[PDB]
């Protein structure tokens, strides 16, 4: 039960938007659930690549799809590595993502 | 029959004010909406391996 | 334990009180952000295309009218009525 | 399940699909059908604590 | 009634289930239901076609006619091809009727 | 006596001491825009930083960047001030944008100033906040002043230097000018080495460097050269430019 | 200032979904000889910085023309782009941006006897656009309105519900014709706005900038 | 689930729609020209002129003539023919 | 509005062994989402009643220039042979399956969503 809100938050908002999404989830619900999902999709439409994802599968880049579309679900693995960081620092240590060679 | 309007700039510019409100309001309303919603599901559906391999090593649920 | 001072804006659960407003867009919320980050830098040439049809159809109705009044004065300066009296 | 979820949603109630049906494009298969009703049988937290 | 919750109501089960296809048997003289329906369409234009001119006909018709006559009028005001002819002729006909 | 009205009007009611009290009102935007035309004015600029002090806990995102690049125009460096907006965007960092966070970070890399709650939530909202292409449309002038300050300060992010090196190529460096494309080289290579962090697109900002060598000393270009042997073998490889067809 | 709320996966999301999708795919990106990898991210993304637009601008004329022309076919309407100026004014600015697309490509400058008559070619282009358009919704709507004179001239002659197979035949006639009439609405939209892309299109084309250095292997 | 939400948000026009009719009535009414079978004439033409002598023939078609080219008003009948 | 599975988290720590197994169908439903109740109709908003005057302002205003028109007959006539293929229109087209071809349209909808698969983010 030390990170279990967090997976259990996971687990709580995307079986919500799977259940509603393309039926009748509003745009207002999703905003709400995932709002750094939504900033990081009108950064898109913003700065005039709305069409990122057409454009990598136009030049054939499966793996900057994949690279696309986990890097703008990286956001949800922060709240973890907020808190792991936070017990390391608090426990003197580094934390291990954070280091190049560690 | 009618062939030349009364005005030929009145009809030109009622094109120019007409496509470029529907330039804007696509730019502006339908490609912001279309786009969160495709985009939801496109991150998903392209992060759906690796998101959930970086999940399983992370979890020591296991 | 992780404890929702770390899921704080980031991740939220589907509401329970209320449904919120929607986000707007950075371009729905003002004309100005739409007109400086898209509208200038990336359609500039439709602006450009609809500003040359404008002039160029005004070109082409300055020719039309000066040459109604051309074929206007050479009745008035011959004597003649410049249309059918029309009609009634 | 899918199908019946889209008879609910705002889409199905509007004028010119009032009368129709989800389940008549394509239809839930067998196994959506009965994780549907096993759904129903867990949305009581505690026959799903006894089960587990 | 609530105005906009009656015949909302009434449209709608005389747009589904009001078929005049089956409930005036007519499967015994047409084949399909695709063919009712491309024959109501020309139905509904030819009926749509006599209101209009009868609902105003004593006219004289801006459409060519091909050298045709209505009734016994033949040389009045309404078989007239000369139009301003004809608005003489029918200022007279007022009167008159 | 038209003169001698106007002159006692201009010398009693539009003076600086009534324009900063109109300026009480919004202080990041009269701050933000005035320094902009050209207003440094280092004592008036202290009316400022004790105006907004009661309501930078409370302010927008676009209102903390108006404060700190016109703190930085006006060179004026108010501690007290700086640690209330360094919390306020390390209590909404994810609300900031990487346009937003790398002026707020050139500003508090000029004033050296930092906090390692502060370096964690621009690194944290630049990483997973923000888009990953966000660094792409930066202009490198900019992502070297964000390498520096947390080679300044030792902070070691891995993912923060992943992030930030995608915005250096020949597309971002290109759009610099060859004296501040050298500043800025010169500027990512010293930080590149610090972390001991050797992207694949290290090869973009060396390559900066050693396609017009003319601009650089003996002295910078072994700096350039200490880096390139460094990044070969950490890459697998050695380098070479690349002649365009 | 408060933004009205959508529902995920309304039938016009999803329609303009597909029509932008449509359009956008008509000029595609051009894969580079690299693997496409965080090296080369800034040049593709400024290689989408330098695209026109075309997936926006031939969505703008299909959803503007198509509800210009199909306006013609509901009642009491006619078609806005029915009128010379109208259809041709869309027409001349589609070339229009164009050519001011494949001015920009240098610095503004106009590009042996050989070049006068690519020119006209190209120049004809511009009104060849917006004539097909507007003839069209001319020729359409006007031999309709030929033949309603033609199918109104024998129940004003014969009986009213009367001597029926005559009108019969010409009110199918006529009823065939609106038929037609929906799909050059259909089409028109399609054909201004897939040459449009093939137009604009044709100045699409930079430089992709790409790793000056590398470090192989 | 939440399919009644939205019900009560009832019909709404689409989100600019009053810069695109207030664009159309612009250009229909800054034509800078005289309003389409008009002539602009001096004010001591208009103070003195009838509002039956001001009219035109051809401005007034008849609403469901009987003859094609019925006018409803006849104008002034001091032509200069 | 804080997150609804930390109040399940709490709701849970502070219950009691003997009344848990009662207490998890309240638990449950004060952690279900809001799906706001159908209120009563308040119908055609004070811009529905200007889309339907105004659009019977138009077809009135539209409709008078056609009767006097010249070809006033062939104008009106003309809207009885484009409203026909209105009716026609409804009686032909499938509108169940035209509502999932348009479905198939949009690469959200032609598919379902694809990420977090269950195994991944259990808490055991
Ligand atoms: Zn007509």
């Amino acid at each position: 039960e030390e990170e279990e809100l967090w997976l259990l938050t996971l687990t709580q908002q995307f079986k919500h938007i799977q259940k509603h999404f393309g039926i009748d989830l509003p745009h207002s619900v999703v905003a709400h659930m995932d709002p750094l999902l939504i900033k990081k999709i009108d950064w898109e439409t913003t700065n005039a690549l709305e069409d990122f994802d057409i454009t990598l599968d136009d030049m054939g880049a499966e793996d900057a799809k994949e690279q696309w579309g986990a890097e703008n679900l990286s956001h949800h693995f922060l709240p973890l590595i907020r808190y792991r960081r936070d017990l390391a620092r608090k426990n003197g240590d580094r934390y291990g993502p954070d280091l190049v060679n560690g | 029959m009618k062939l030349l309007p009364e005005s030929l700039q009145q009809e030109a510019a009622t094109a120019a004010v007409v496509a470029s409100w529907v330039l804007w309001h696509l730019d502006t309303q339908l490609l912001p909406t279309i786009m969160r919603e495709h985009k939801l599901h496109a991150c998903w559906a392209a992060a759906a391996k690796r998101y959930n391999e970086k999940l399983f090593k992370l979890n020591p649920s296991y | 334990v992780l404890g929702e001072v770390y899921l704080k804006d980031i991740l939220r659960t589907p509401p329970t009180g209320a449904i919120p407003a929607n986000v707007p867009h950075p371009f729905q919320t003002s004309f100005y952000t739409y007109a400086t980050k898209k509208l200038i830098p990336r359609h500039w040439y439709l602006l450009g295309g609809f500003t040359f049809t404008i002039t160029l159809y005004g070109i082409l109705d300055g020719l039309r009218d000066s040459g109604k009044k051309k074929a206007y004065d050479e009745a008035i300066h011959a004597g003649k009525t410049p249309y059918t009296a029309g009609g009634h | 399940t899918f199908a019946q979820r889209l008879n609910s949603s705002p889409a199905f109630s509007s004028f010119l699909l009032k009368r129709e049906k989800a389940e008549s494009e394509v239809p839930p298969s067998e196994l959506e059908l009965e994780a549907a009703q096993k759904a129903a049988e867990l949305e009581d937290p505690e026959v799903a604590l006894r089960t587990l | 009634m609530a105005v906009t919750s009656f015949l909302g109501k009434a449209f709608e089960k005389y747009f589904y289930d009001f078929s005049a296809y089956e409930q005036f048997g007519l499967n015994r003289f047409l084949s399909s239901k695709g063919q009712y329906v491309a024959l109501r369409h020309v139905g509904f234009v030819m009926v749509g076609v006599n209101v209009l001119l009868a609902a105003n006909f004593p006219f004289n018709p801006p459409f060519p006619t091909i050298g045709m006559c209505p009734a016994g009028w033949e040389g009045t005001w309404v078989c007239q091809a000369d139009k301003a002819k004809a608005l003489e002729m029918y200022k007279e006909w007022k009167k008159s009727n | 006596p038209s003169q001698n009205l106007v002159s006692t009007f201009a010398n009693k009611v539009i003076v600086e001491e009534n324009l900063v009290n109109v300026a009480e009102i919004d202080v990041p935007f009269w701050s933000y825009w005035l320094s902009s035309a050209g207003f440094t004015s280092k004592d008036a600029f202290v009316k400022f930083a004790e105006a907004v002090k009661p309501k930078v806990a409370a302010l927008s995102t676009s209102d903390i960047t108006n404060l700190t690049v016109a703190f930085k125009r006006a060179n004026y460096y108010d501690k007290d001030l700086f640690t209330g907006i360094e919390a306020n965007v390390s209590a909404n960092f994810t609300k900031f944008e990487t346009e937003q966070l790398l002026q707020i970070v050139a500003t508090f890399d000029a004033f050296n100033h930092s906090s390692v709650a502060f370096l964690d939530d621009v690194a944290d909202s630049i990483t997973y906040c923000n888009h990953y292409l966000a660094p792409v449309r930066a202009g490198a002038d900019e992502l070297a002043t964000l390498l520096t300050y947390y080679a300044k300060n030792g902070h070691e992010r891995a993912d923060l230097l992943a992030t930030v090196a995608r915005g250096f190529s020949e597309v971002s460096l290109g759009k610099l000018s060859a004296a501040q494309r050298k500043d800025t080289v010169l500027s990512a290579l010293k930080a590149f080495q610090t972390f001991g962090f050797y992207p694949e697109s290290i090869e973009a900002v060396i390559g900066a460097a050693l396609v017009s060598p003319a601009e650089y000393s003996a002295e910078e270009l072994k700096e350039v050269e200490a880096v390139k042997v460094a990044a070969e073998n950490a890459l697998g490889g050695e380098f070479v430019l690349i002649q365009e067809g | 200032s408060s933004v009205r709320d959508v529902k995920t996966g309304s039938l016009p999301t999803n329609f303009l979904t597909g029509v932008y999708r449509f359009w956008r795919s008509q000029n595609p990106a051009e894969k580079p000889h690299d693997p496409v990898n965080d090296r080369l991210l800034p040049a593709v993304v400024d290689a989408s910085d330098k695209r026109a637009s075309i997936g926006t601008w031939a969505t703008t004329f299909f959803c503007t023309i198509i509800s210009c022309n199909l306006l013609g076919l509901m009642p009491f309407n006619e078609a806005p782009t029915s009128g010379l100026g109208f259809a041709t004014g869309l027409g001349v600015s589609v070339w229009a941006t164009a050519t001011i697309l494949g001015l920009s490509k240098t610095g503004f400058k106009f590009p042996f006897i050989f070049v006068p008559l690519e020119t006209i070619s190209y120049t004809f282009r511009a009104v060849s656009l917006g004539v097909r358009l507007w003839v069209n919704m001319l020729a359409g709507h006007t031999l309709l309105h030929i033949l309603t004179g033609m199918a109104l001239a024998l129940p004003f002659s014969l009986g009213f519900f009367s001597m029926v197979p005559a009108t019969f035949g010409v009110c199918c006639l006529l009823s065939a014709l609106v038929g037609l009439e929906y799909l050059v609405a259909v089409l028109q939209s399609g054909v201004f706005s897939i040459l449009s892309t093939v137009y604009v299109g044709e100045f699409n084309h930079d430089k992709f900038i790409g790793p000056a250095a590398k470090i192989v292997k | 689930s939440y399919s009644a939400y939205f019900a009560k948000a009832g019909f709404q026009f689409p989100a600019g729609l009053s810069a695109l009719v207030a664009g159309i009535v612009a250009l229909n009414v800054c034509t800078g020209r005289p309003t389409k079978g008009t002539k602009e004439i001096s004010n001591a033409e208009y103070n003195a002129t009838p509002i039956g002598y001001l009219q035109s023939p051809d401005q007034h078609p008849t609403a469901f003539p009987k003859v094609p080219g019925m006018k409803d008003v006849h104008g002034s009948p001091h032509h200069h023919h | 509005e804080g997150n609804s599975v930390a109040g399940i988290i709490k709701s849970v720590n502070e219950t009691s062994g003997a009344n848990l197994l009662s207490s998890l169908k309240t638990i449950k439903a004060q952690a279900a989402p809001i799906y706001p109740a159908a209120a009563s109709s308040t119908g055609y908003s004070t811009q529905a009643k200007i889309a339907l005057f105004g659009a019977l302002s138009w077809i009135l205003y539209r409709a008078d220039g056609q009767s006097k028109a010249h070809e006033w007959i062939v104008d009106l006539n003309l809207n009885v042979l484009q409203a026909a293929w209105l009716i026609s229109f409804s009686s032909l087209i499938p509108f169940r399956a035209v509502y999932f071809a348009f479905r198939g349209m949009a690469p959200a909808t032609a598919s379902t969503l694809n990420g977090l698969k269950t195994f991944s983010s259990i808490s055991l």
